């Protein structure tokens, strides 16, 4: 059993200038013809980190992969499932019963359509046209794929992946180095 | 209300048992010989599939003599009334319906072994209400993949379903 | 209204059947549940394989054909024939005029029988079997581990969760019961891990599908194996305490990348090293393989390779862990311990050693030859040639399942003397010379030996149609017609019980008794109050060989068009 | 397209007073000639949410309006379609195949027989007396009728029609400013 990593953004620095979201879109699509450039994506965008600006500045929140996590647990089909340290929901059972919504406090999940194979993904029985396939998006922290693509995309790096034994022991010792300097 | 019987996909070899089963019981009884359950190839799984009970039928509504009928729980056929014509084929959506012809019989092991053992009429899973035991298919399986459903399984399986997920709600978050 | 414990003969696994009779005829067919292996439940085999027995066309009489036609003849001067015509072509030509075909569908006592009138009666090493074309996987097991069968013990790989690693998927459309247990082994926990290039009913229950193209899998299996080694999950210990040294192995490993066959079989990359992964990090893996990967010629590098892979990681001679060799018939493995081959003798030895031979002069009575046999693809060679006067055809049809079958057809034209100790239904019979009637499974009382080396005994139920008769007593008539030392076949259980002394060393306390009382005995059991080695087979150790240590070798990728551009395969 | 509003119990304010069921019950049948008062009701009671209690107390629960429904697409007839922004079903063309039964985890669709003008309605041909006609019953979020009756029938306003992006947004907003106002 391992604490979790999670990537983290600083709001001090961060512009907004909406570049970390676009790597994350190009490296999550891989398999649906890309070659790293504009007009081979013949498909629309669907991001997992998503911007919210505010009077105190601009920042984005993604998802802190909870340890005790609700999402997982109120996903009665099973579609949320722990496979490695982070969490990860799998597309292929997810049914779009959105009390995912209900359970997220931060809120990273979005229903989205499906896209695989440059073509929207098609159901049988639905209303006298045809309905996308909805499917829930968030991040993965990118541990089927190699080193995420939202780090080194910033342009001043103000996102960084953070696990939470580091932090804290560097906290400490410098709260205990200030202490010991004082007396 | 009426009873079936369903088969989940993930416990099914398609070792061919469930419908030499079904049909050699029926043949000693003295009904037709033939199978009234078909195993079906998909690109993504194999299942048995059978007459799951319609509690409307679209069966009785077409046929002109009025063979089809209501008995116990189940729908039955009354094959000594069935006159061959091919109408309820036309209206069965899962096609649960075939002929007592010889061609009907696809290539396996099964016409392997009716071929060295040895009228035309609509046959259809008439669930062996003749039969002291329960239905055969369920009986026969390696590994019991078919069920039977009940008028009372269902209700404990809906409400086993609604309070696992109200209990999963409250507890993880309102 | 009775009810008569016998083992189902359609396969290789070894169930127990009841056979429910009624008025002497078999009325129905029952499940045992208390049998460790099928737990109560059969196949279409079982349950409606019981209606074979009394057809109407069954043969009831001798026959032998004088001008071209079949007469119906008492069975004495049939046997006068016989007799007097293997006695005219061994004066003749001497004793290698025949080639004997013992059938796979037959207990253990008839080949035992048929190999010994064959060998102390007139005396040559022509032995044969038809279930030959798994021949190479005995002779890789033997010179990689020492061990000629299986391994582990069937039951064992659903007590709990283990990992499934299936070549060739066709068990689910060959053992439909085997099948059975490894999804029963899904206790939430079991994982499979499926390599074949069709499409099967199991394929589609697999969370890992590693789909490779027919003679591609050599190379599957090295990239595997050199994924498992650079990921640091070999179990060093057992190389370095019993195998023979690592590098050798490695000089012709890593030849194979990820990449490699990632454009060489078009499989994707990341399910390699997921498997890897699942084999590498769990303690529990089992080697399924069907019928597939043994159909194959170049299956010798291919099946050490595979008994290789288990080496490097540690899962053999382990409960729950082992590779698992398939047969595809009842009593395949009552033709290698016994002498089926024209290369061994009962016990594993092999004639071509004189110390073979020199433990048995009197116990086994006339002195026997020293020289290996002809082998099955040699024989119609010979008769072809015409060096060969007779054959055996016993209990089989060796004209339609064998391949090349208008060869042998074109051979069959060779008519001296031909007998077929068989039943109803076979062209061989109509193109042979003499007709004899044989007893079928539930006709005789012998012993099964299953794919997972299991004995058990069959019992009998229902009384031989007319004069059919079972083939102890009528190798016995033709041994004493043409005259044996002594008479054998009293009964099943003399047999059996000098095949208990003339080999003590493998099985001698596999008796009546145990067998009656326990639900079946897998040997090695060289004693009466053993129960038996298993899910260990010897090896608890890899030290199976006479050097106590095993080896390796090393494999490469073989070589096989726009004439022909689908291959064909067939199960 | 947008996503389907589903309506949502809150269970630390509901009681089980049951006053939910009848006012949706009483909604959807004024063909049967109901006028709103008791004793004009021929008809056997039929709701369409369902209330059950275990130890940690008492709450309805009703159809969710899954994106990517199972329901729809388990039934082969087709009867089940999405009419408008909301996932109802069609009342002519069901069957009584129950295998839409074995596909809803959430167990909101209940297979009744059909009660029309009154009078419970026949099949033409079955046994001697005459089997009635059996229809899905679920919740259809009143689309053809005003506003959700579940809602202004209970005393508490334990019942909530939730929109599962306006509510993304809230708590995006709600996140940021809890983390602004520390950094
Ligand atoms: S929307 Fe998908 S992931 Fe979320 S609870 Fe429903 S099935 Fe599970
Ligand atoms: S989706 Fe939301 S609740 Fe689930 S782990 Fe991520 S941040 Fe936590
Ligand atoms: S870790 Fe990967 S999936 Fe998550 S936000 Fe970064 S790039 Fe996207
Ligand atoms: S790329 Fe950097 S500056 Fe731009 S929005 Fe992302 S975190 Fe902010
Ligand atoms: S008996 Fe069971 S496993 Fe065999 S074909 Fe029928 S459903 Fe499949
Ligand atoms: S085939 Fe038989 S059951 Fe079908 S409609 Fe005609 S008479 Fe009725
Ligand atoms: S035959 Fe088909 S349509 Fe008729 S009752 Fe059976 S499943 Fe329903
Ligand atoms: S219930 Fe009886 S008739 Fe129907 S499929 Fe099973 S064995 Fe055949
Ligand atoms: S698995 Fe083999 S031995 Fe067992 S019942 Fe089937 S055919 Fe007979
Ligand atoms: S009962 Fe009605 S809604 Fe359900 S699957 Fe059958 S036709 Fe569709
Ligand atoms: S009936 Fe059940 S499965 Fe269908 S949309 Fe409603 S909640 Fe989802
Ligand atoms: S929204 Fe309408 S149909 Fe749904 S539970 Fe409320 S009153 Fe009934
Ligand atoms: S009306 Fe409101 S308080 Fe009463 S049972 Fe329904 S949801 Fe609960």
């Amino acid at each position: 059993t391992q604490l979790n990593p999670f990537v983290v953004a600083n709001p001090a620095k961060c512009i907004g200038c909406k570049a970390c979201e676009v790597a994350c879109f190009a490296v999550h699509n891989r398999n649906n013809h890309v070659g790293a450039t504009v007009g081979t994506v013949s498909i629309p965008v669907i991001p997992r980190l998503h911007l919210i600006k505010t009077e105190h500045g601009t920042m984005p929140i993604q998802c802190r992969h909870c340890e005790d996590a609700p999402c997982a647990n109120v996903c009665t089909v099973g579609a949320i499932k722990r496979e490695g340290n982070a969490i990860v929901v799998d597309e292929k059972l997810c049914i779009g019963c959105k009390s995912c919504l209900l359970a997220c406090p931060f809120g990273a999940i979005e229903l989205l359509p499906q896209y695989e194979d440059g073509r929207e993904v098609f159901q049988i029985n639905l209303k006298l046209v045809q309905e996308p396939r909805i499917i829930a998006y968030k991040c993965d922290l990118c541990n089927d794929l190699g080193e995420p693509a939202c780090v080194k995309a910033c342009p001043e790096n103000a996102l960084t992946l953070v696990m939470p034994t580091e932090m804290k022991k560097a906290r400490n010792k410098e709260a205990a180095l200030s202490f010991l300097r004082v007396v | 209300p009426n009873r079936f019987v369903i088969a989940d996909p993930k416990r099914c070899l398609g070792c061919y048992t469930c419908i030499a089963a079904c049909a050699f019981v029926h043949e000693e009884q003295g009904l037709q010989p033939f199978p009234r359950l078909y195993l079906t190839y998909t690109s993504e799984g194999i299942m048995p599939i059978q007459c799951r009970h319609c509690e409307d039928a679209p069966c009785a509504e077409v046929c002109p003599v009025e063979a089809i009928k209501k008995e116990g729980n189940a729908i039955i056929i009354d094959e000594k009334a069935c006159i061959g014509c091919k109408t309820c084929l036309l209206a069965c959506s899962f096609g649960a319906i075939d002929f007592s012809v010889q061609d009907s019989l696809e290539q396996s092991i099964f016409k392997d072994i009716k071929e060295n053992l040895m009228r035309i009429v609509a046959v259809k899973c008439d669930l062996c209400n003749f039969r002291e035991e329960g239905p055969a298919c369920v009986q026969f399986c390696p590994t019991k993949a078919l069920k039977l459903v009940d008028g009372d399984e269902i209700n404990k399986m809906v409400k086993n379903k609604r309070t696992v997920n109200v209990e999963s709600l409250l507890s993880v978050y309102g | 209204q009775e009810k008569v414990l016998t083992t189902c003969p359609y396969c290789g696994t070894g169930c127990g059947l009841y056979l429910k009779v009624e008025n002497e005829k078999i009325v129905g067919v029952e499940p045992d549940k208390l049998h460790p292996v099928n737990q109560g439940e059969l196949c279409i085999k079982g349950y409606y394989g019981y209606k074979y027995v009394h057809d109407p066309r069954r043969l009831t009489s001798p026959l032998i054909k004088k001008n071209g036609k079949f007469v119906p003849v008492s069975w004495d001067e049939a046997l006068n024939f016989i007799a007097n015509g293997l006695k005219k072509i061994k004066s003749e030509y001497g004793s290698d005029a025949f080639a004997m075909f013992c059938s796979a569908r037959a207990t253990n006592e008839d080949n035992y029988a048929a190999q010994k009138f064959a060998r102390a009666v007139i005396g040559i090493n022509n032995v044969d079997h038809c279930a030959r074309l798994h021949a190479p996987t005995v002779a890789g097991l033997a010179m990689t581990l020492g061990s000629g069968a299986m391994t582990n013990s069937i039951p064992e790989i659903s007590t709990y969760s283990d990992v499934i690693f299936i070549i060739g998927s066709n068990t689910a459309e060959c053992h439909p019961l085997i099948a059975a247990h490894v999804i029963k082994a899904k206790e939430r926990g079991a994982k499979l891990i499926v390599a074949d290039p069709r499409m099967n009913a199991m394929v589609h229950k697999a969370d890992i599908w590693l789909r490779v193209p027919s003679g591609y899998n050599i190379p599957l299996i090295n990239g595997m194996i050199h994924i498992i080694i650079k990921e640091g999950l070999v179990k060093t210990d057992f190389v370095k305490n019993h195998a023979v040294g690592f590098e050798e192995m490695a000089k012709a490993v890593e030849k194979y990348t990820p990449e490699y066959v990632e454009e060489l079989t078009g499989i994707p990359k990341k399910d390699l090293i997921k498997a890897a992964r699942f084999y590498g990090q769990a303690q529990a893996a089992a080697i399924l393989y069907s019928m597939g990967v043994t159909q194959f010629s170049h299956g010798t590098g291919n099946v050490v390779s595979l008994a290789n892979l288990a080496v490097i990681t540690g899962n053999l001679g382990r409960p729950g862990a082992g590779i698992c060799p398939l047969r595809g018939q009842n009593n395949v493995q009552g033709a290698c311990d016994v002498g089926a081959l024209p290369n061994v003798l009962p016990g594993y030895l092999d004639v071509t050693k004189e110390q073979n031979r020199e433990r048995f002069e009197k116990v086994w009575g006339v002195k026997l030859p020293s020289n290996i046999g002809l082998r099955v693809t040699e024989v119609p060679d010979a008769i072809l040639n015409k060096r060969v006067r007779a054959l055996y055809i016993f209990g089989e049809n060796p004209i339609m399942s064998d391949p090349d079958s208008d060869h042998l057809r074109h051979a069959l034209e060779h008519l001296d003397l031909l007998i077929v100790q068989d039943i109803f239904l076979t062209e061989t019979a109509r193109l042979a010379h003499v007709v004899l009637p044989a007893a079928c499974w539930a006709e005789k009382d012998g012993t099964f030996t299953n794919t997972e080396r299991r004995v058990q005994r069959v019992r009998k139920a229902v009384e031989a149609p007319g004069e059919a008769k079972p083939d102890w007593w009528i190798f016995s008539q033709i041994a004493e017609r043409m005259g044996y030392t002594g008479m054998q076949y009293n009964n099943v259980q003399e047999i059996w019980d000098e095949v208990r002394k003339i080999v003590p060393e493998k099985f001698g306390g596999i008796s009546y008794a145990r067998l009656e009382k326990e639900k079946g005995l897998a040997w090695p059991c060289p004693t009466e109050d053993h129960t038996g080695t298993p899910g260990k087979f010897a090896t608890p150790c890899i030290c199976d060989e006479g050097a106590e240590k095993q080896d390796f070798n090393h494999v490469i990728v073989g070589s096989i068009d726009e004439e022909y551009p689908f291959t064909l395969t067939t199960g």
